[PDB]
């Protein structure tokens, strides 16, 4: 009866996690790619900016 | 002990059902979709600043929200707040316990937190009526070493400890509000979501968990590594996160798909990862390594795009400003560098 | 700073003062002697730290001897995994390991099969051969000598070491225990072990620690001079 | 808890010498720079001297240079000003002002209750054209200050300070660096400007906002105050 | 003047000086390259080695000025003032290489016999003040090298020399004897005490590293003995029987041999100090 509480809680957690909804991998990948090219102009690390507006020049 | 055996069997069958659902939901891969787009060019990043003054190994750092100030923690018993533009030192806070290995900077800029082997999270008031920095609170509810801490606002902070638990604190009252349990292993890192409604953690059981702050419950569990997880970071979108382990690999997980997406590894690399971070657009993934180097990965194609090599010891911490202009690396050689 | 405004120059001056204070504190802290104290609960760490100086995770004890300041750290309260924080103590001057002679036959409460002496030997082997302590001296203390005298007459040492073939007298048994502990070191040439038997010694363990620390300091000085 | 008390003064024969002292309590005295600021009767403020934290840097006004000296006593938390060859126009009230300098600090944020000294018988010019404005409660008012030289530095910030002196009291900081509010100032004061012309706006004027308003530049030494602008009912 | 008229010196010196110049410059250059470019932290006991290497380098710089002088039969072909700074870095850089032999040998005595002494923990900004008050007293010692004349002219050739003959008083003789003998006593005392103290460490001695470190203490002392004894002894013998020795050609043959032996101290110092040390950096 000592180890039955932890096991019952684990079974409850597994039951709760088994009821989550899942989307297809293609949709998640496409959303990530859409975000990646949809913000490319605002990221200075891969697109260097001229030394006029670079505070670390 | 038949009840224990049947509970074990039920847990195993539930795990098998979850795995089967994940497999059935898995169609194609990220690489197959991403192969259409053109690859990113070679990344040539150069050291712009070098911050000196720490006299021992540096364990943690955190950028301010203004992308100018930052705080660094060293085991010489000192917290230093730097002005990254002029290299000037703003504050130097002496620590009661020198065994600090985490630090955080409040989003309002008014407070700094640190902790370590003393099992205590200390809060420091930067804006005082006097001219000095004072301790405003000490949180002493943990039974293991503090590994990470992150502010939510001026009154809430989330900490992770070696007692395999995470806790949410009320700073003004100094009491724990919620306790997050379930890891069964040393929790090493934390990462807050941009909306602050959720956070993820990584522990020595080679698993990652997603928690709901309001409800104090574990929603999802991710298991793809075969060794201890040392660092974790949310994707800027808020629907993904990356993990760095001691098996010399990094992985990308998706919350909605509830499984792994891509792995970043190389045969020439055999050392463990100490820190990870994302760029503002999320295209670049920066990871620190034990081989004294920091690698820049292409988050969409799993192709290395550059190397930051300016340290002669282990790279312990990473950081990218909120505006994405600069990247900072700390190291065991007692130097911080700003790369751009 | 010819291109700096008055406020910028004042900020630079403040940063210079902060740098000076940091340098002075760092020089002040470089003259301290730091010791990492390890062992088990019943080994006798409390007795040793009491003799030295006449839920928290780490305890710091400060004492002085012959104008030299010592800092001792006890990490016995940390029940988490050792490999995740042991690297923080890399660079310590020396390690102090406490062992009780009288616990050669007693068994641990947690595990019946496991013996206390073999558990201590396993811990010593793990710490001595650690990759963060490949050049760190070890000071080994044997803590319960009179109880060893009492228990050796009423019980042989062969119960702990089945292969012990020698007289059950105190001297041979103590030598066998010491050599068994010292055989765990593998570097041999790189690092050395200091051993000292303690029952109720008064202001003699501190002298032993002082001598070992002096040897370590001389080695560091010779490394600094390049004559090494 | 912050407090600054000065001692010294009284009637002085011309050509004599005295030493003014100020005592600090309630804050880390050694971490703050110290200024002496002078105000003659029915006249505006005038900077005198400055000693840095750690005594590394010392400046003086050209009027008092050679005759006045400034020093600190950090263990005793005291500030000194030894004056020699006192003349007629040194008769004024002397204030002691604390200031701390780092990224984002607020200099000149606390003024002491100065003492009165009576003696018997290029630089940037900051100008305020208006000298008096009649006001009534509930009305919005604007105060203007103009600078001979542009106060906009190449680092991106403008060094303009606004102070208020209520009748019978010590000056109080309102706006620092032309846009930032002080710690305990209501959100009815606003500041703005461009290079050489600056304005201070007081929305929903109340009976508490009656006094003299001074503008200051902190771009370079010596520090110069503008003329006063009095608000009356 | 007096006319030795001996070509054996003119045929023996160029070998020794050429060998010294060609084997002594690259080692000191490598040591200088490694001291600054290949190091990160400047703690004491490193500044003194740097200054000794600099003194050796300065000797090597001015050494070739006399490898052709002896080839043309002791003729100073070019210059009259240039033989005032050509014998100035032969008493500035020859006496600034014996002082830093007494400094490196007195710094090792305070790290083996007095490990907790305060001198062991001084900052780099304090030793920089000692190497800047010894290296200046070295100059102050040899002002007359620039405030006197040395050229002596003969029928066919001019000879510029300072260790010439007779009974040179109070300078280039007395300073010579003191700067040899006095540092020697300190070096011998320090070397004996260091070994005596280091042998009493019964458990440190079992390591071969200690044995190598103790052998290198005596190596430096014997090298210093065998490289400067002839130079002092020859001048002493000349000074004693100077009545009879009216600049005898045999005598002048020997003193030029012994100074070439002194010139090999800066040859041997790099190889003894920097190259035979595991802890110093590598040059591939
Ligand atoms: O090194 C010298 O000072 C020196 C001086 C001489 O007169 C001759 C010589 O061969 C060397």
């Amino acid at each position: 009866t000592a180890s039955i509480a932890q096991a019952r809680k684990l079974v409850e957690q597994l039951k709760m996690e088994a009821n989550i909804d899942r989307i297809k991998v293609s949709k998640a990948a496409a959303d990530l790619m859409a975000y990646c090219e949809a913000h490319a102009k605002e990221d200075p690390l891969l697109t260097p900016v001229p030394a006029s507006e670079n505070p670390f020049r | 002990q038949s009840e224990l055996d049947q509970l074990r069997q039920e847990a195993e069958q539930l795990k098998n059902q979850i795995r089967d659902a994940r497999k059935a939901c898995a169609d194609a891969t990220l690489s197959q979709i991403t192969n259409n787009i053109d690859p990113v060019g070679r990344i040539q990043m150069r050291t712009r600043r070098t911050l000196r003054g720490h006299l021992a190994k540096i364990y943690a750092m955190h950028w301010g929200t203004d992308s100018r100030l930052l705080v660094s923690a060293s085991q010489d018993g000192k917290l230093i707040i730097w002005d990254s533009y002029t290299t000037n030192k703003v504050h130097a806070i002496p620590l009661r316990s020198s065994w600090v290995m985490t630090c955080a900077y409040a989003p309002s800029g008014n407070y700094v937190a640190c902790g370590g082997l003393d099992n205590i999270c200390s809060i420091y008031n930067l804006k005082t009526r006097e001219g000095n920095v004072r301790v405003s609170r000490e949180l002493a509810g943990h039974t293991g070493y503090l590994s990470c801490c992150r502010f939510l606002d001026d009154n809430q902070i989330v900490t992770s400890s070696g007692d395999t638990t995470c806790a949410l604190w009320d700073i003004e009252t100094g009491q724990q509000t919620t306790t997050f349990t379930g890891h069964t292993g040393d929790v090493m890192s934390l990462s807050l979501a941009p909306d602050t409604r959720l956070f993820v953690s990584g522990a020595c059981d080679a698993s990652a968990k997603l928690w709901d702050v309001r409800e104090g419950m574990c929603r999802q569990t991710f298991t793809g590594h075969e060794s201890d997880i040392n660092a974790i970071c949310f994707f800027p979108n808020g629907n993904a996160f990356a993990t760095g382990s001691d098996d010399a690999t990094c992985r990308l997980f998706d919350l909605r798909a509830d499984q792994e997406l891509m792995t970043y590894s190389h045969d020439n690399i055999i050392c463990g990862i100490t820190s990870v971070s994302f760029s503002k657009s999320g295209r670049l993934l920066l990871a620190g390594y034990d081989d004294f180097n920091c690698n820049v990965w292409d988050a969409l194609k799993a192709d290395r795009a550059g190397v930051l090599a300016g340290h002669d010891n282990r790279v312990s911490c990473l950081g990218v400003t909120d505006d994405g202009m600069a990247v900072a690396t700390g190291s065991w050689d007692s130097f911080l560098k700003i790369w751009n | 700073g010819c291109t700096l405004s008055a406020e910028d120059k004042a900020a630079v001056e403040r940063s210079k003062m902060i740098d000076r204070n940091l340098r002075e504190d760092g020089e002040k802290a470089a003259r301290e002697v730091k010791l990492l104290l390890l062992g088990a609960g019943e080994s006798g760490k409390n007795t040793i730290v009491k003799q030295m100086k006449i839920t928290t995770g780490i305890v710091e004890t400060h004492f002085t001897f012959k104008d030299l300041h010592f800092k001792m750290f006890d990490v016995g309260a940390q029940r988490s995994e050792r490999k995740k924080w042991i690297h923080c103590f890399e660079g310590v001057t020396a390690i102090i390991f406490c062992v009780a002679l009288s616990d050669y036959d007693l068994v641990l409460a947690e595990d019946e099969e496991m013996n206390r002496m073999h558990a201590s030997m396993k811990l010593f082997d793990s710490i001595c051969n650690n990759k963060w302590f490949t050049d760190t001296s070890i000071i080994l203390f044997l803590n319960k000598k009179d109880l060893f005298e009492e228990k050796i007459k009423k019980s042989p040492l062969t119960i702990c070491y089945p292969e012990y073939a020698g007289s059950n007298t105190y001297e041979e048994a103590a030598a066998y225990i010491q050599c068994q502990f010292e055989d765990l070191n593998k570097r041999k040439d790189t690092k050395e072990i200091y051993t000292h038997f303690t029952c109720s010694t008064d202001t003699k363990n501190v002298q032993f620690v002082f001598d070992a620390v002096t040897d370590v300091i001389i080695k560091n000085n010779l490394k600094d001079c390049g004559l090494f | 808890m912050v407090q600054l008390v000065e001692s010294g003064g009284g009637l002085v024969q011309p050509g004599g010498s005295r030493k003014l002292s100020c005592s600090a309590s309630g804050f880390a005295f050694s971490s703050f720079g110290m200024h002496w600021v002078r105000q003659a009767p029915e006249k505006g403020l005038e900077w005198v001297a400055y000693i840095s934290s750690g005594s590394g840097t010392i400046y003086y006004a050209d009027t008092v240079k050679g005759r006045f000296t400034i020093s600190r006593d950090d263990p005793k938390n005291t500030l000194f000003l030894q004056m020699t060859s006192l003349r007629s126009e040194d008769t004024a009230m002397y204030y002691c002002v604390r200031s701390i300098y780092y990224y984002g600090s607020s200099p000149f944020d606390f003024w002491g209750q100065g003492t009165t000294l009576t003696v018997s018988s290029s630089d940037i010019v900051m100008t305020q054209a208006t000298s008096s404005v009649p006001v009534t409660p509930g009305e919005s008012v604007s105060i203007s200050c103009r600078s001979s030289k542009s106060l906009l530095h190449s680092n991106g910030n403008t060094y303009l300070y606004w102070f208020l002196q209520r009748p019978g009291q010590s000056p109080q900081l309102l706006i620092y660096r032309m846009s930032n509010l002080a710690s305990g100032v209501p959100d009815r004061f606003s500041g703005s400007g461009s290079g050489t012309a600056f304005t201070l706006t007081i929305s929903r004027l109340e009976a508490e906002d009656v006094g003299v308003y001074y503008c200051m530049q902190h771009l370079e030494y010596p520090l110069t105050f503008g003329a006063g602008t009095k608000l009356e009912l | 003047c007096c006319r030795i008229e001996g070509d054996t010196i003119s045929q023996v010196m160029p070998p020794l000086l050429i060998v010294a110049f060609v084997l002594g410059a690259l080692g000191n250059g490598v040591a200088l390259c490694g001291f600054c470019f290949h190091m990160k932290t400047w703690k004491p006991s490193t500044v003194y080695l740097f200054n000794l290497a600099v003194a050796d380098f300065l000797l090597m710089i001015c050494l070739p000025f006399r490898t052709d002088y002896y080839l043309r039969r002791r003729h100073w072909a070019f210059g009259d003032i240039p033989c005032r700074v050509g014998l100035f870095t032969l008493a500035m850089n020859r006496a600034g290489s014996i002082v830093f032999l007494t400094v490196v040998a007195a710094d090792r005595y305070f790290k083996v016999v007095h490990p907790h002494h305060a001198v062991n923990t001084i900052s780099t900004r304090v030793a920089a003040g000692i190497v800047c008050t010894l290296w200046a007293l070295v100059i102050l010692g040899t002002v007359y090298l620039l405030l006197e004349n040395h050229l002596c002219v003969q029928e066919t050739a001019v000879s510029c020399e300072s260790f010439i003959m007779e009974s040179a008083n109070g300078w280039h003789d007395i300073m010579f004897q003191l700067e040899f003998f006095m540092p020697l006593g300190i070096i011998l005392f320090c070397s004996f005490k260091i070994v005596w103290s280091l042998r009493r460490r019964q458990q440190l001695a079992r390591q071969a590293r200690m044995k190598k470190a103790t052998r290198f203490i005596m190596v430096v002392a014997i090298v210093f003995i065998t490289c400067y004894l002839p130079s002092v002894s020859a001048r002493l013998y000349f000074l004693w029987t100077v009545p009879s020795s009216a600049c005898d050609p045999s005598v002048h043959g020997a003193l030029h041999i012994t100074l070439s032996f002194t010139y090999m101290n800066s040859m041997l110092d790099p190889l003894v100090y920097y190259f035979s040390s595991p802890s110093f950096p590598k040059f591939y």
